[PDB]
């Protein structure tokens, strides 16, 4: 390997899955898992075939409170999903052997759409998915009902919404968990456009699955950018093992001591442990007697910092079931670690700044909103380099009805039609299958 | 009798209007023109300003007026003006008509009161909304309602910033205040008023009009975005709620994105926008700010008046200055709101569609298209051949091809209630213009004529779009003059007929249902006019701010 | 582990120290009761039971899950009590307790917590049931000059106004008063500005005196920042590992060479 | 003496300074300010224009005034106004600046004169650039050059509008016209003209200034646009060129995108803007735009005119408008700006460093940083702290940060000639700034604060970048007020204090040297104090088109 | 230099941007390296191979 880093791999309940794994063994480049998790999010169409219906029963289209008075169109489609399922499984293939997967959710009043990795590959980005698949429910629905030549824009502005005159599928009836490329912030942004109660809905409120699926994802888009490049790999790779995978269960016994404690003896448990390992020593002693802390080892110190950092969100929005608290405690674990210890921050201080904003635009009116719709693509909360969004995904598992802007809210038939793909459910489990896979050919 | 022949006299006066040869190079050149001589004056007392920077100099370049240099009469009015008097920064009511549209956010409040009830407690009344409104009005305009020591805008600036409310819920309606209620049974004829309220349920809404002086001190983008922070502030003090708190993130989003209401949507990079710009417009979204619907009950006078503001919108403003530039496209656009001759076409159109089908008396086919279209593009044809001076004074071809288009393809809309027939048979006449006079437009004026037909049926990606939803964005039509302002027309074209109360959103109808409006939006035409005439009041100035 | 809660050689320092460390108690100046502190939070009416926002915890259902259930909930919480605020504004001329330093407290010292820090406020969102236990101790301790600590949930302004006549700091909506008699700061209405039917004495403010001993700001006249570079030491030791990190070429010149080797 | 000690003494007449006791709740309220009186009449007689729809009442919630409601003074003047007259919909001046930035688009002609010599066979001498030069002014402004039967634009309404010429070529510049030239040897001194010479060559440039009107009535992204438009058909005039062949797509390539100069750059879609608008303008680019570099050898002075210019444009308008809205954020702004009180700081900071380092005088290490930063930011917290009317004045934090910090960071800058390193120590002061209080700015203020020591010096992908060309879009600094203005005097600083003629674009900084624009870019400070006294006379009022 | 970045990372990554950004990310690296460029100084090499971004 190229690092002498080795890890314990440990499964949401504390239980040792897979013991001394080469760390790039989980890397984003290694890991067939993740690899196998990326090429699902890029090739999955939601189709709401319900939405479709009576979009064009209204003539509801382009969304927002759009009609087209004497353009509606009547279509029983949601009763004839199975044949139009088929028929888009046909248009959507590349072969009878390839691996589309089309799949009924909530007994066909949606549609799972899983294009073929083949079109995937000679596209240049991931929009190909949806337009595709929107394609071929069009073709599917007009060739079904044999609709008439003057009504059939109507199915696809149903469809599609108002594309191409908005810039993106606005009051469309299908989705993708990735927006266009053409609403990015930073370049190579596309895994970082995915809101919090998405990834809650998806691993269906599971506190740890939901931190390690945003972890998986944020850190994987950092080497997409090119941030995990050179010297910078080892951070992203560590932060990725130890916060968001359950290192050494480390985040897993932080919490463990931590029930009925706080943020403040979240850090005194995670700086105790920083110095039993190694990871941090005392430079100097101050004339109060104040001991200023030195890392050993930078990268590591900063994935054990970013550990007791998801810790203190479960363990002080966990004690609220009140998610709102989880910019402040993120916030604060890192304000009080750094004068605890005088080490740099989380992501040397990009955490806790993303926080500050996080916290204004969450309890103000100039923008943002609640928690759960905050993702790494969002102006706000951008900043930190995949550290700070596994927080927000944990605490949106353990908000127990305070928001108005809810996960079911929020993201209900997202959770329904993704969550069945078992490494989105699952992905602590499964990456620690694929780590098994890969650690003896690194 | 020709609707233009009025016109036509007066333009040409003292001429034999059949008669194919005339005089030139006998008016004196710029000098024929008032206009022109009040221009050349006040360029000269410029000198002094300008430190001797050349200006304005009619002895440049093209020496203008060697043929006669019209007057044109705003369609419908008595206002019979030159040309200069219809560009659009010569003209306020042009102005304030884009920043009305521009400065105009609708905001949904079912979501606000909502949070209110769920999350703080506090239970929402038609005497507690009726608070919240007048609070609203005195902190959009740029007044402090919470902290010590704010500094606030000047009232005499902002006379034009308020906000109104309104509802499908009748009982609600007759609680809240009068002042500040646009009152959908009031405004509209009752069947008008039963549908939208039909498509609009028991939901309640404001509708928010920043400053004229902001919008353009700034841009569209600016504007939910001020609405939004003076929602959240009239929240606040309305309510008494804690002047930053958890909750308040939810108002603000709602007011930002899950709640409001644009006018357009945003561009992308290579003509980069933000919202409540004219390029984000769809035509349906047009058609239902113009509310000549509402007050008439003629399919073409409705279709009409749209258009002429359309004009104006789209090919005066957007295309002639966001998109381009200088002179620009002033009679590119008053081709389809003067002298009443698109008006003689479109009635052709109406009547022969009414005597062969009905109105609204067929489904569309192919067949019913093909022969609307070609019958109104040849009798369109027909008149430009027939009257020399009509054929002057529509001389560029765009011109031509736009007016007898507009009429084929509303007159198709009127017969079978379809807008993509509309547009289908408006591309059939676009180019069979093209043959019967061997030629059409200018050099790239038929880009999205010759991919029409194909793109106007289309289900696919890019091309398939129901034209209602169309825009100054959609792809073929992104470019070039001579087709949004009638493809506005077009959108409205089969719901007048219908006599529809909206064509695409219902909320967008009635938020410009109010006097109070500086731009009168049920008459785009008259408004013009008075612009043209120098007696339409616009907002924003600042006399009141500067020395005398 | 003994932990240091904050760099500094100087009194003020050693202030913020004593405010974090969970095992020094407040020292209690006065008596607030329950009805007069619910009073002046002024979200609910003394008497009447906790209002939900949510059902019981235990009369919801929830799927499995080890992490959740390895965290006690606060009672508020388990009863789903709403959620509600109490806000401050701290007088910068040595109000006893100030806004970082509120924040760094209740990280420590409470459970289930969402503060905002400002210049010019500092805020807790809790569960109500819990917000007044919290309350309670946050009026009635050293923490809180009736004179330099006001109790205020909008119209702020004021931390750094010079006090008034009496000693009193601004507030512009004038929630308390001076009683001239007694010499005390009386509540006359709650906390964003509704009047109280009963007024509520908060007792004499503190002297001068006893604030410059124990506040936690940095002031010239008293103790300066300038005065205390251990403090300072530490901030920049802070500053500069901050910079190396985001620079990181040297810090990680190990990761880097093995990313470049073979 | 403290510079700021004479304004806080007439800001607090007849108060003792040390004092840290005063009386309240006695002034009447919004009673005691004329500008607050003057709103509520203005308000009170708009009763009647608005039909009854309240307005401005100051009942409405916050009772303003129970404290003293202060004058500023606008810093290097004697303009002493109440903040009302600072604020951006108040200040004509301010909105003028804007307007005179977004309206400019520079140039490059030297490729157009490659395609008229080498494609066209036109040879190019000095008189067919004069000829040029002044059929563009007939043009540019709405001046019609090659069509017949053209309406045109009002010259009363653009007189604003022109076009200059600069070149690197001493002896072509000798032979054009002077009317419309910008003469680099005449503007700059002599050391700064041979500087920019020596970037720019013997290269020529024209300078396009779109009309006030033309900005106001649309948007930033137009002006390129318009200005490509009238250089074709000013080339076209000019040279007698076809009018329209295939060397004319040449120009307008060249024009629109391969030889422009713009001021902004677009915004992505969550913030969506076209070019030429302030969150588009970097840091170095404002610093070159305004003009006191040119004027003045004292590097406090040239970086203290830039910020106030900034706070105006980045905090006022851009942050409290155009990404916010409503009463805004005047006094954010207005704290780098009035009271002398920066001043006093910076001062305070140059003096420091060039003691002890040399203006220029040493590399720069994080042991520089860490020094001078700490100083100034110990040095300007203790003057808050030892001033009560002080504190009283910049009475929020986040002034207070901004303020310091500023000092701070354009104090190091001088003294390494290293903008990044002056950031670094921005980022230093403000967490000092936090441990000294205990508190900093608003709820949201610090987030580019806590993220900045590492994204300082960074590398990285969205990260890393010179200072001088970030701006309002570098990701950290999308969102928050009080950091922008002072960045670009950071920007400006390490050049102010090497004697730089420029920051970042040599071209930008002769295009603002120019004394027909009307805002005065040599002094943002002094226009901005004459807006507030109502004595600037702004650009594209509308008077000669409308009623009395 | 022709850079032709492996499919494994395109693989991983939502769209083609990657290869300039992880070509970017090592060229910048590489020069600050191989020259030891001081700390000051190394964001001028990031803006030289990457331009205006992020600004633009
Ligand atoms: C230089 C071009 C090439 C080009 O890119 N645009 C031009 C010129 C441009 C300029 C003319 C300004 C000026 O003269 O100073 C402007 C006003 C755009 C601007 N820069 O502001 C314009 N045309 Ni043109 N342009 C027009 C038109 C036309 C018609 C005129 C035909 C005729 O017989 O007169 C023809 C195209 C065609 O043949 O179809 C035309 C061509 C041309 N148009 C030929 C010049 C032809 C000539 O030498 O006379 N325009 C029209 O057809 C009517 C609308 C009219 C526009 C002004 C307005 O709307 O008020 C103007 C729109
Ligand atoms: C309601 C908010 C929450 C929010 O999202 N923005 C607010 C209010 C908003 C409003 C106030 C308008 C009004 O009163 O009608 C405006 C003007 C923005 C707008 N919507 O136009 C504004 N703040 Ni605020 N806001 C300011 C500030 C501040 C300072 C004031 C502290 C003090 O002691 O007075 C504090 C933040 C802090 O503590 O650091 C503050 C908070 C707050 N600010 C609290 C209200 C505080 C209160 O109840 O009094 N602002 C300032 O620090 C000075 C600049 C000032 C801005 C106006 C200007 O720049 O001229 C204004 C900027
Ligand atoms: C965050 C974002 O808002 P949304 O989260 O998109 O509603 C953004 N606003 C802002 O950043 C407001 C900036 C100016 C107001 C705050 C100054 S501190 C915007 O409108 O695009
Ligand atoms: O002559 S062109 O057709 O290029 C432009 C006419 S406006
Ligand atoms: O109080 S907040 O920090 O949210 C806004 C200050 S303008
Ligand atoms: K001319
Ligand atoms: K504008
Ligand atoms: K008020």
């Amino acid at each position: 390997p190229m690092y002498e880093d080795r890890i314990d791999l440990y499964g949401a309940d504390g239980k040792l899955l897979e013991e001394d794994v080469p760390l790039e063994a989980i890397s984003p480049l290694k890991n067939p898992t993740i690899a196998n998790l990326v090429s699902d999010v890029k090739r999955s169409v939601a189709v709401n075939l319900a939405g479709i219906e009576g979009s064009l029963r209204k003539a509801a289209l382009g969304g927002k409170s759009n009609f087209i008075p004497g353009r509606e169109v009547e279509l029983p489609i949601v009763e004839n999903a199975e044949a139009i399922a088929e028929k888009v499984k046909k248009l959507v293939q590349t072969s009878e052997d390839d691996d589309t997967n089309i799949r009924l959710i909530n007994n066909g009043q949606q549609i799972l759409v899983q294009v073929p990795t083949t079109r995937m590959g000679v596209a240049a980005d991931y929009t190909v998915s949806a337009l595709v698949t929107g394609a071929a429910v069009v073709q599917a629905i007009i060739d079904e009902f044999d609709v008439d030549m003057f009504d059939a824009n109507a199915v696809k502005t149903a469809v599609m919404g108002r594309y191409p005159q908005t810039v993106d599928f606005t009051g469309a009836n299908l989705s993708t968990l990735l927006g266009p490329p053409v609403l990015l912030e930073g370049l190579g942004y596309g895994l970082r456009n995915i809101m919090a109660n998405h990834v809650v809905a998806i691993t269906r409120k599971n506190t740890l699955n939901a931190s390690a699926l945003s972890s998986i994802l944020e850190q994987t888009a950092m080497f997409e950018t090119g941030d995990a490049v050179g010297a910078f790999e080892r951070m992203h790779l560590l932060g990725l093992a130890y916060q968001g995978l359950n290192a050494n269960n480390l985040l897993f016994d932080l919490v463990k001591e931590n029930g009925k404690g706080t943020v403040g003896t979240v850090i005194a448990s995670l700086v105790e442990r920083a110095v039993e390992d190694g990871v941090v020593k005392v430079a100097r002693e101050m004339n109060s007697g104040y001991k200023v802390y030195e890392p050993a080892d930078w990268a590591l110190w900063n994935a054990y910092a970013a550990t007791g950092l998801l810790a203190a969100t479960i363990v002080n929005v966990g004690a609220a079931r009140a998610a709102q608290g989880v910019a402040s405690t993120v916030l604060y674990y890192n304000d009080i670690l750094e004068y605890e210890t005088g080490l740099p921050g989380v992501d040397f201080g990009r955490a806790m700044g993303t926080a500050v904003g996080f916290s204004f635009f969450s309890h103000s009116i100039y923008g943002g909103g609640g928690p759960g719709i905050f993702h790494g693509n969002h102006v706000v909360t951008r900043h930190s380099k995949g550290f700070a969004l596994p927080c927000v995904a944990a605490a949106m598992c353990l908000d127990a009805g305070t928001q108005m802007f809810s996960v079911e809210k929020t993201s209900g038939l997202i959770g329904s039609v993704y969550s069945e793909i078992d490494y989105f459910r699952e992905p602590i489990v499964n990456v620690a299958k694929g780590a098994a896979e890969v650690k003896d050919q690194l | 009798k020709k609707l233009f022949l009025k016109a036509l006299k007066k333009k040409f006066e003292g001429e034999d209007p059949d008669e194919k040869y005339t005089n030139f190079y006998c008016f004196g050149g710029w000098e024929q023109s008032a206009r022109k001589k009040e221009f050349t004056e006040y360029a000269k007392k410029a000198a002094e300003k300008r430190g001797g920077i050349p200006f304005y100099n009619p002895d440049i370049g093209v020496p203008l007026g060697q043929r006669k240099l019209m007057a044109y009469r705003v369609s419908g009015t008595d206002a019979y003006v030159e040309g200069d008097d219809l560009h659009f920064v010569n003209n306020a009511a042009i102005q304030q008509m884009v920043d009305d549209i521009k400065r105009t956010v609708i905001v949904g409040m079912d979501t606000a009161h909502a949070v209110l009830e769920k999350r703080l407690g506090v239970e929402v009344t038609p005497e507690t909304i009726n608070e919240y409104m007048e609070a609203i009005n005195h902190a959009l305009p740029g007044g402090a309602v919470v902290q010590e020591h704010m500094v606030e805008v000047h009232p005499g600036l902002v006379e034009d910033c308020y906000a109104k409310i309104f509802t499908g819920d009748d009982n609600l309606a007759d609680e809240l205040d009068k002042r500040i209620l646009i009152d959908i049974n009031k405004e509209f004829p009752e069947e008008q008023a039963e549908q939208l309220k039909s498509y609009i349920g028991n939901r309640t809404y404001q509708v928010n009009r920043v400053p004229t002086i902001v919008v353009r001190t700034c841009d569209g983008g600016t504007v939910s975005r001020w609405s939004a922070m003076q929602i959240g502030m009239s929240f606040i003090s309305a309510y008494k709620l804690c002047a930053g708190e958890a909750a308040i993130a939810d108002f603000s989003y709602a007011a930002k994105h899950a709640d409001v209401i644009e006018m357009g949507t945003i561009m992308p990079a290579r003509r980069a926008r933000g919202p409540n710009e004219p390029g984000g417009v769809a035509f349906g979204t047009f058609a239902d700010i113009v509310q000549t619907s509402r007050v008439s009950d003629d399919p073409a006078n409705v279709s009409l008046e749209v258009i002429a503001g359309a004009a104006a919108l789209y090919d005066q403003v957007w295309l002639g200055s966001y998109m381009s530039g200088g002179v620009g496209f002033t009679q590119y656009a008053t081709a389809a709101y003067t002298d009443d001759i698109l008006d003689d076409f479109v009635y052709y159109g109406m009547e022969y569609v009414d005597d062969k089908y009905g109105i609204c008396g067929t489904k569309p086919t192919m067949d019913v298209v093909r022969d609307i279209s070609t019958e109104v593009t040849l009798y369109s044809l027909e008149q430009y051949e027939e009257y020399p001076t009509l054929l002057e004074d529509h001389f560029g071809g765009s011109q031509r091809a736009a007016v007898a288009a507009a009429a084929a393809g509303c007159s198709t809309a009127f017969a079978t209630g379809n807008s993509n027939a509309g547009i289908n048979g408006w591309y059939l006449s676009q180019i069979l213009h093209k043959e019967a006079h061997s030629r059409l437009g200018f050099y790239g004026y038929d880009l999205q004529d010759q991919c029409g037909a194909s793109n106007s049926l289309s289900i696919r990606s890019d091309e398939g779009l129901i034209h209602e939803l169309r825009g100054p964005n959609y792809p073929n039509y992104a470019m070039n003059v001579g087709h949004q302002p009638e493809y506005a027309g077009i959108a409205q074209a089969p719901h007048a007929a219908r006599g529809d109360a909206f064509c695409t959103n219902p909320l967008i109808k009635v938020a410009f249902a109010d006097k109070d409006l500086a731009f009168d939006f049920t008459s785009p035409r008259k408004s013009i006019a008075a612009g043209a005439l120098r007696e339409f009041m616009p907002e924003g100035e600042r006399d009141l701010i500067i020395p005398a | 582990y003994k932990a240091q809660y904050t760099p500094g050689e100087t009194q003020i320092a050693e202030n913020r120290r004593k405010h974090m460390d969970p095992d020094y108690e407040f020292r209690k100046l006065r008596e607030v009761s329950d009805e007069d502190l619910v009073k002046v939070l002024g979200h609910r009416n003394p008497g009447e039971s906790y209002k939900s926002v949510h059902p019981p915890l235990d009369e919801m259902d929830f799927e499995e899950d080890i992490v959740r259930d390895m965290v006690e909930p606060i009672q508020g919480a388990k009863e789903g009590v709403r959620v509600r605020y109490i806000q401050f504004a701290d007088s910068m001329y040595n109000a006893p307790a100030q806004p970082y330093d509120r924040a760094r407290t209740y990280m420590w010292r409470y459970r289930g917590v969402d503060t905002g820090t400002l210049s010019g406020r500092q805020v807790i969102e809790m569960r109500e049931l819990d917000l007044e236990g919290v309350s309670k101790e946050l009026v009635e301790t050293e923490l809180f000059d009736p004179a330099t600590t006001g109790i205020r949930g909008a119209t702020v302004h004021g931390h750094s106004l010079r006090l008034d006549e009496n000693g009193l700091m601004f507030d512009a909506l004038q929630r308390y008063v001076f009683d001239e008699e007694k010499g005390h700061v009386v509540y006359v209405k709650d906390q964003v500005g509704r009047p109280l039917d009963e007024p509520v004495d908060m007792g004499q403010p503190l002297g001068e005196d006893e604030l410059k001993k124990i506040t936690t700001i940095y002031r010239k006249d008293n103790i300066a920042m300038r005065d205390d570079k251990e403090a300072i030491e530490v901030v920049e030791n802070i500053h500069t590992g901050r910079t190396l990190g985001g620079f990181g070429m040297d810090v990680f010149k190990d990761d880097l060479r093995k990313r470049l080797g073979d």
